[PDB]
């Protein structure tokens, strides 16, 4: 019936006076920006369809041809930057905005979705979607006693267009809307459906990148202890986002870190700094990077959770940038910890693994280690046994890779290296 | 992340 | 202040 039309057909049947031939050729319209190989977009955008599209979203005497316009006018808006500005240039925003009190399901659904794209494309069309007020009426979708009776798809659009609303850096949204959507979300946090709770956790860790006033809104709503219950999930589209949140908020304040801390996080990095999904371990890394950024009680606690092997682990073996986040958390631990836990540090092993990762070719991670090294002695000068660590070092080979260093391209680094050697070797 | 954008398919 | 953002 509507299968595999022509674009001029489309263009007829639209063009024609005929309500239920306009119908037929919007239906054939979605039904080519459906297909996954290729869709005709730009063909679409320039026979002029797009004004058509959007005057349809407006029959509410015809709820299937706002219907079928607001489907293809979703999916021309999922392409390009230019392809959603053609469909925001229409003056879709509005229209969709309208359709979200639809007394049809599947349309307000569609009207959420389209939306949700219009908003991820970027800073600009997200705070124009919220300038036209869509937020009210995204949460009025969600605002029933128990989330669990809405249709499961419906609800996980929602949930991804609520995180697009959160997306997005530069600026970060409008703090009010932030405020406005975050009770919501904390609800969302809470609902038993895998993609809301990966989407919304999403959502989380977007709104806590960034400086630690945004951080604080989200904490305040208490939403930590859920983040690591979450950080435990066996599911790996879950476990990613909310490893990401809680690695934001620990580049926060000591307060805020101390939250993530005494929500028990920590004692899920066992298998975080282990798993078998390197970006997990890389984002895991970076995380402890930035706990033992902390203070000393702080740093503490991660000795006191075993996670100074764990962290000696990944420096000894991981992919190379978990390495690199590694050789960033020892330098932290060694820059802000007691002589006592950088003694400790030793003992668990870190010199070998530490030295090993000196014949890097990334100036930066030799930049980071030398720096390590010089607190560790620093530490040993205030005991006196910088001897036993000179000699640690030159027993597993350090000297000669800090020898070498000497002769660097980077100023710094040969700086470094030959200041270590001309006071320890 | 999760994707920016969603077509919807048949 | 040794903290790192993303």
């Amino acid at each position: 019936g509507t299968v595999n039309w022509s674009v001029e057909d489309i263009v007829k049947g639209i063009n024609s006076n005929n309500l239920e031939s306009q119908l037929q050729a919007t239906q054939a319209a979605r039904k080519l920006l459906s297909r996954e190989k290729q869709p005709p977009i730009d063909n679409i955008i320039r026979a002029g369809l797009i004004p058509k599209f959007v005057s349809f979203l407006g029959k509410t005497d015809c709820s299937p041809i706002q219907f079928e316009s607001a489907w293809a006018l979703t999916n021309i808006a999922s392409g390009t930057s230019e392809q959603t500005k053609a469909v925001v240039d229409g003056g879709a925003i509005p229209a969709f905005i309208s359709l979200l009190a639809s007394p049809h399901a599947h349309i307000s659904e569609q009207a959420v979705w389209a939306l949700g794209n219009i908003a991820g494309d970027g800073s600009a069309f997200r705070d124009l979607v919220i300038k036209h007020g869509a937020i009210d009426p995204l949460l009025a979708l969600l605002a029933v006693p128990d989330l669990s009776t809405l249709a499961c798809g419906y609800l996980r659009n929602l949930t991804w267009t609520l995180s697009n609303l959160c997306r997005n850096k530069n600026p970060a949204p409008p703090l009010d809307a932030v405020e406005q959507i975050l009770p919501t979300l904390v609800r969302l946090l809470h609902h038993n459906d895998p993609e809301v709770l990966a989407d919304s956790c999403w959502a989380i860790s977007y709104l806590t990148d960034g400086p630690n006033e945004r951080i604080e809104m989200v904490v305040k709503k208490g939403v930590v202890p859920q983040l690591v219950k979450l950080l435990g999930a066996t599911e790996l589209p879950i476990v990613t986002p909310a490893l990401r949140a809680i690695g934001n908020i620990v580049t926060g304040t000591d307060e805020q870190t101390q939250k993530v801390i005494d929500a028990g996080a920590l004692a899920v990095f066992p298998s975080l700094l282990t798993n078998p999904k390197t970006n997990i371990q890389k984002e895991a890394t970076w995380t402890m990077s930035n706990i033992t950024a902390g203070r000393q009680d702080q740093i503490q606690q991660v000795v006191n959770h075993g996670l100074v092997p764990f962290l000696v682990g990944v420096l000894s073996k991981a992919d190379f940038k978990t390495q690199k986040e590694a050789a960033w958390a020892i330098t932290n631990y060694t820059s802000g910890g007691t002589v006592e836990q950088i003694v400790y540090l030793v003992h668990c092993g870190i010199i070998e693994p530490l030295m090993n990762l000196l014949s890097a070719k990334d100036t930066k991670i030799i930049q980071v280690i030398l720096d390590a090294i010089s607190n560790i002695f620093q530490a040993a000068e205030k005991l006196g046994e910088t001897e036993k660590l000179s000699i640690m070092i030159e027993e597993c080979g350090g000297l000669d890779k800090i020898e070498a260093l000497q002769r660097h391209e980077n100023e710094s680094v040969y700086k470094a290296s030959l200041n270590l050697i001309e006071k320890y070797f | 992340s999760s994707s920016l954008k969603r077509k919807r398919l048949s």
